[PDB]
Protein backbone atom coordinates (compact mmCIF):
# COMPACT_ATOMS: atom_id res chain seq x y z
CA UNK A 1 0.00 0.00 0.00
CA UNK A 2 1.97 2.89 -1.21
CA UNK A 3 0.17 4.30 -4.70
CA UNK A 4 -2.24 1.98 -6.73
CA UNK A 5 0.17 1.19 -8.87
CA UNK A 6 2.20 -0.66 -6.52
CA UNK A 7 -0.63 -2.48 -5.02
CA UNK A 8 -0.97 -3.53 -8.63
CA UNK A 9 2.63 -5.29 -8.05
CA UNK A 10 2.11 -7.27 -4.52
CA UNK A 11 -1.22 -8.56 -6.65
CA UNK A 12 0.67 -9.95 -9.53
CA UNK A 13 3.74 -10.28 -6.97
CA UNK A 14 5.71 -8.76 -9.91
CA UNK A 15 7.59 -5.79 -10.02
CA UNK A 16 6.68 -5.88 -13.75
CA UNK A 17 3.07 -4.46 -14.60
CA UNK A 18 1.95 -5.37 -18.10
CA UNK A 19 -0.58 -3.17 -19.54
CA UNK A 20 -4.16 -4.12 -18.78
CA UNK A 21 -6.87 -3.96 -16.25
CA UNK A 22 -5.94 -5.93 -12.77
CA UNK A 23 -8.35 -6.47 -9.99
CA UNK A 24 -6.79 -5.09 -6.93
CA UNK A 25 -8.92 -5.49 -3.61
CA UNK A 26 -12.81 -4.32 -2.60
CA UNK A 27 -14.50 -1.47 -1.92
CA UNK A 28 -15.23 -0.97 1.60
CA UNK A 29 -18.00 1.21 3.48
CA UNK A 30 -17.88 1.33 6.86
CA UNK A 31 -20.28 2.23 9.18
CA UNK A 32 -20.69 5.56 10.74
CA UNK A 33 -21.88 4.49 14.62
CA UNK A 34 -23.50 1.92 16.46
CA UNK A 35 -27.09 2.20 16.51
CA UNK A 36 -28.69 0.53 19.45
CA UNK A 37 -32.58 0.48 19.88
CA UNK A 38 -33.91 -2.22 22.69
CA UNK A 39 -37.25 -1.93 25.07
CA UNK A 40 -36.81 -0.41 28.56
CA UNK A 41 -36.24 -2.71 31.28
CA UNK A 42 -35.93 -1.62 34.82
CA UNK A 43 -36.64 -5.28 36.44
CA UNK A 44 -34.13 -7.16 38.14
CA UNK A 45 -34.72 -10.68 37.42
CA UNK A 46 -35.39 -13.32 40.50
CA UNK A 47 -32.16 -15.42 40.90
CA UNK A 48 -32.58 -14.80 44.55
CA UNK A 49 -35.97 -17.09 44.27
CA UNK B 1 -22.95 -16.99 -27.72
CA UNK B 2 -22.03 -15.24 -24.17
CA UNK B 3 -23.16 -16.54 -20.71
CA UNK B 4 -23.56 -14.02 -17.90
CA UNK B 5 -20.13 -12.52 -16.66
CA UNK B 6 -19.98 -13.55 -12.87
CA UNK B 7 -16.94 -12.17 -10.31
CA UNK B 8 -17.56 -14.11 -7.06
CA UNK B 9 -16.10 -12.60 -4.15
CA UNK B 10 -14.21 -15.54 -2.03
CA UNK B 11 -12.74 -13.05 0.92
CA UNK B 12 -16.73 -11.94 1.95
CA UNK B 13 -18.44 -14.93 0.60
CA UNK B 14 -16.74 -17.40 3.37
CA UNK B 15 -16.33 -15.19 6.06
CA UNK B 16 -18.76 -11.73 6.05
CA UNK B 17 -17.28 -8.48 8.29
CA UNK B 18 -14.95 -11.22 10.36
CA UNK B 19 -11.57 -10.93 11.76
CA UNK B 20 -10.98 -14.07 12.88
CA UNK B 21 -12.91 -15.91 10.34
CA UNK B 22 -10.81 -14.44 8.03
CA UNK B 23 -7.87 -14.94 9.96
CA UNK B 24 -8.60 -19.02 9.79
CA UNK B 25 -9.16 -18.51 5.75
CA UNK B 26 -5.45 -17.93 5.76
CA UNK B 27 -4.87 -20.63 7.27
CA UNK B 28 -6.25 -22.42 3.62
CA UNK B 29 -4.10 -20.30 1.58
CA UNK B 30 -4.28 -19.32 -1.96
CA UNK B 31 -7.58 -21.31 -2.53
CA UNK B 32 -9.69 -18.03 -2.62
CA UNK B 33 -6.84 -16.67 -4.74
CA UNK B 34 -7.30 -19.33 -7.64
CA UNK B 35 -11.02 -19.00 -7.67
CA UNK B 36 -10.50 -15.29 -9.08
CA UNK B 37 -8.65 -16.30 -11.60
CA UNK B 38 -10.59 -19.26 -12.39
CA UNK B 39 -13.49 -16.76 -12.91
CA UNK B 40 -11.66 -13.93 -14.62
CA UNK B 41 -10.65 -16.34 -17.27
CA UNK B 42 -14.52 -17.17 -17.69
CA UNK B 43 -15.43 -13.22 -17.77
CA UNK B 44 -12.39 -12.90 -20.39
CA UNK B 45 -13.67 -15.56 -22.65
CA UNK B 46 -17.26 -14.42 -22.73
CA UNK B 47 -16.05 -11.22 -24.43
CA UNK B 48 -14.40 -13.78 -26.79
Amino acid sequence: ALDPLSETKCTLKSFTVEKGIYQTSNFRVQPTESIVRFPNITNLCPFGE
Amino acid sequence: VSMTKTSVDCTMYICGDSTECSNLLLQYGSFCTQLNRALTGIAVEQDK
